[PDB]
């Protein structure tokens, strides 16, 4: 998690009128953001306070209010190296994909970096290592090595979706698994 | 599709973008800018600078002056006007950025022709002081023997030093040498126009004569200045051996490194027409007479002026015959098996390179025998030009190359039968062979004056449009070339900072010996073209 | 008509390493008469001579004669690389 | 075209022209009032 600072212009209808200024700003802001990917700065979560805010124009054609203000909503990424909790999910024969539960599922983990023994089987039975190995509902630590972005594809109304992706290495003893340890 | 077949910068950027991409591998960012603009524009001045680009103002342009001074990648002019103040205009300067394109292989001839000794310690020595020379760009002697260790001994690098400037190579830094010669030419044209206090009115083509031959003179004096001067080099004062001029700081030269080259394309062309032997025994012969000969040096005159339609020729011969002057005057009068590191008289195995001529050499006088250098060019230009579409396509495009070249501007008439075999064939190699300019096309109409089709054709001529497409092949094959290196970098970036850090894993040292195969490969293909681009410069 | 053209490509093939060489229209006065396959007539002295005088073959020396040098040594991408043709610029 | 791998000569002359080129880019110490014609470049050319 981390802070944001941004700036944005509000359009807030007749509608909202009745009430306050710094609520009805505070609404707008939360269906502009919210679960969306905001480019290069990370994925947001919510928002947090309001600054800077100035007497709102109007256009000709409208009769709307148009506000030009900034603010910090609160973001998400730890730093490059940061290990964190999770767990994994799906598997193929790649590497583990680790989904940490209340954010995204979108870390991916492939075994290169990974231990010197590991390797998937077609057999069903996931990994192995020369130490035991583990599966999906147990928890796992991981750490963070490499981010990369992308663009966005044109929305086809009724795979590469690298939207925001993570990927680690976790060769360092002791992750994976918590009840190793204790 | 996708684009990645690169045909998105192929259209728009010759020469141009050749320039400011060296320049960023060697700088970027800002030192790209003012290059790349300094180019396109032409003629610059330090205001100009801010004005297009709004390139954070005098913060860089202050910044990237003196660091295009130091390694002088800008020519400099000031003047000023009948209405006051006064002006200073950038040019592009000479060709600073393909010194910085050549850089060892400048070293390399200074290594290799630096023996006449015996593998010494000199190796390791001058690859430290020639590399701390190029990458300042000036160096005084004291402030530099004073980055010498003491305790030790100071003139053993100082054992060559007095021979650095040895005949070509180094010489010391004057004054305006860097200077437009179109400009230099109109600042030495002064006290010539300005001269005459109200003669007469006759003769006006006396003005002619006038300051045209009082500029060559003083022409001539600017440009043997830096050629040759044993003034600041040569002085030998007491309790010492000969020591340079401990004041006058030194500066690298055009003269033998482009001359080095030049022989190496005249023995490739030796090599090929003669025996091993003989080649050596034509090179023991160039090596002592390098020094007085202007090959690379030449016109000398060319860029800056006029030259006429008439008195081109008087211009021209008058080169010519100074062209005849110093290589026939000066040049060695015949020896026998100078030193060399086949007993007797070795002229006999000179006569041999004698009853051969053709294509080039074999000039003689009565008593005294050289290569000419005016001569010597076009028979030069003409067997590396034709080895070139020889290594492009077949054996077909060769043969009619010269069939063009025997007479000229004729029809197919003649060509189909004079040529080899079939005429399909040829059809398909002449589109081939016209596919690409060279050999143009003929202007005139059968009876039809510009009407119609069935008119006749010819090919001919056109020698520098089949010169100026080997200019091309300059840049754009450098281009790709240096960038996808350079891409290479950038995409393995992550990689190389962790070895950096590092001076672990199979996967990680794979990726490390991949990079570096692709680095030396390219550089040994950089190599490769640059020598022959260099011999299509001129004529 | 077919006959032509294809009666060039045999005779010249290995002439050439047997040949200084005096007399360049003796040269084809010698093989215009030769093989018991003889030709014609001098319309060859110009043929074989103006043909292939390029390509390699012999060098042009004065006294009308031939010379020989540089035939006797044809007669013993990873990332970007190459291509060597094209690209306009 | 043609190459390959040849002359290791060459390739040394290469390394030297990579070595050569990392020393520019870790430079940038005096300079002088070195064959300045400007007071307003020379003034800069102090630091």
């Amino acid at each position: 998690f981390i802070l944001s600072k941004i700036a944005d212009l509000v359009r807030i209808p007749p509608d909202q009128f009745h009430r306050d200024t710094i609520s009805a700003i505070t609404h707008q802001l939360n269906n502009k953001f919210a679960n969306k990917i905001i480019p290069n700065v990370g994925l947001c979560i919510t928002i947090y306070d309001l600054l800077t805010v100035e007497e709102g124009q109007l256009k000709p054609g409208d009769g709307s209010s148009y506000i030009n203000v900034t603010f910090r909503a609160v973001v998400f990424k730890p730093f490059l190296g940061e290990i964190v909790t999770g767990w994994i999910s799906k598997c193929t024969a790649e590497g583990i994909k680790v989904s940490l539960l209340g954010i995204f599922d979108d870390i991916f983990i492939p075994q290169n970096m990974l231990f010197e023994g590991c390797y998937y089987t077609p057999e069903e039975s996931a990994w192995i290592w020369p130490k035991l190995y583990f599966d999906v509902n147990e928890k796992i630590r991981f750490r963070i090595e490499r981010e990369v972005f992308v663009d966005v594809k044109p929305k086809s109304p009724k795979e590469k979706p690298p939207a925001y992706a993570l990927l680690g290495s976790c060769q360092t003893d002791g992750m994976g698994l918590v009840s190793w340890w204790e | 599709v996708m684009t990645i077949s690169s045909l998105e910068q192929r259209t728009l950027n010759p020469d141009l973008f050749l320039y400011k991409e060296l320049v960023k591998a060697h700088l970027g960012e800002r030192a790209a800018s003012v290059i790349g603009m300094l180019v396109a524009l032409g003629r610059l001045s330090v205001r100009e600078l801010v004005e297009k680009i709004d390139g954070m103002d005098v913060d860089s342009v202050k910044t990237t002056l003196v660091s295009l001074t130091q390694l002088r990648c800008v020519k400099y002019l000031q003047e000023t006007a009948i209405s006051g103040k006064k002006t200073t205009y950038y040019y592009y300067n000479e060709e600073g950025i393909h010194i910085l394109l050549y850089s060892g292989l400048i070293i390399d001839e200074i290594i290799t022709q630096m023996r006449v000794n015996d593998e010494e310690e000199h190796k390791q020595l001058v690859a430290e002081i020639v590399q701390n020379v190029i990458s300042l760009g000036s160096l005084t002697v004291e402030d530099y023997l004073s980055s010498v260790t003491s305790d030790s001994m100071k003139y053993t690098i100082s054992s060559l030093f007095v021979q650095l400037c040895e005949m070509g190579y180094l010489i010391q830094i004057s004054k305006l040498h860097y200077t437009p010669i179109e400009d230099l030419w109109q600042f030495l044209y002064e006290k010539h126009y300005k001269n005459i206090p109200r003669n007469s009115p006759l003769s006006d083509l006396k003005k002619r004569s006038q300051a045209k031959m009082n500029a060559k003179t003083d022409f001539a004096k600017i440009i043997n200045k830096p050629n040759e001067l044993s003034q600041i080099l040569t002085v030998d004062p007491k309790t010492s051996l000969r020591i340079v001029k401990p004041t006058v700081s030194l500066t690298i030269n055009l003269d033998r490194f482009m001359k080095g080259r030049r022989s190496k394309q005249l023995i490739n062309l030796a090599k090929t027409r003669v025996g091993s032997v003989t080649a050596q025994v034509y090179k023991i012969a160039l090596r002592l007479t390098e020094q007085k000969s202007p090959k690379i040096r030449d016109p000398l005159t060319q860029t800056g002026l006029l030259q006429d339609l008439e008195e081109a020729k008087s211009f021209q011969d008058e080169a010519e015959l100074v062209e005849e002057k110093t290589p026939g005057l000066t040049f060695n009068a015949i020896d026998l098996a100078r030193h060399l590191p086949s007993a007797s008289l070795i002229n006999s195995h000179l006569k041999i390179l004698a009853s051969s001529n053709f294509p080039f050499l074999n000039e003689t006088k009565p008593g005294v025998y050289y290569v000419p250098y005016s001569k010597l060019m076009p028979v030069l230009k003409s067997s590396v030009y034709e080895y070139v579409i020889a290594s492009t396509l077949g054996p077909s495009a060769m043969r009619l190359s010269r069939c063009i070249r025997d007479n000229k501007l004729v029809s197919e008439k003649i060509i189909n039968s004079t040529a080899l075999m079939k005429e399909k064939d040829i059809r398909s190699t002449l589109a081939s062979l016209i596919r690409y300019n060279s050999v143009e096309i003929q202007e005139v109409p059968r009876t039809a004056d510009r009407s119609a089709s069935r008119a006749v054709f010819l090919f001919r001529c056109k020698e520098t449009h089949s010169y100026n497409f080997m200019r091309q092949n300059l840049e754009w094959n450098m281009a790709n070339l240096l960038f996808k290196k350079e891409k290479l970098k950038q995409e393995n970036s992550t990689l190389l900072k962790k070895a950096n850090r590092d001076d672990l894993l199979p996967s990680e040292l794979n990726q490390l010996k991949m990079v570096n195969e692709r680095e030396l490969n390219v550089f040994a293909r950089l190599s490769r073209l640059l020598s022959l681009w260099e011999v299509f410069q001129m004529a | 008509d077919i006959e032509f053209i294809n009666s060039l490509l045999t005779i010249v093939w290995r002439f050439i390493s047997e040949n200084y060489s005096t007399t360049q229209e003796i040269l084809e006065f010698i093989t215009a008469a030769q093989v018991a396959n003889v030709e014609l007539t001098p319309s060859n002295i110009r043929s074989l001579c103006e043909v292939l005088v390029y390509d390699d073959k012999l060098e042009k020396v004065t006294h009308d004669c031939y010379r020989v040098t540089l035939e006797s040594i044809l007669q013993m991408s990873k990332h970007d690389k190459e291509v060597v043709y094209f690209d306009e610029w | 075209p043609i190459n390959g791998p040849i002359t290791n000569k060459e390739r040394s002359l290469a390394v030297k022209y990579i070595n050569f080129g990392k020393t520019v880019k870790d430079g940038p110490x005096x300079x002088x009032x070195x064959x300045x014609x400007x007071x307003x470049x020379x003034x800069x050319x102090x630091x």
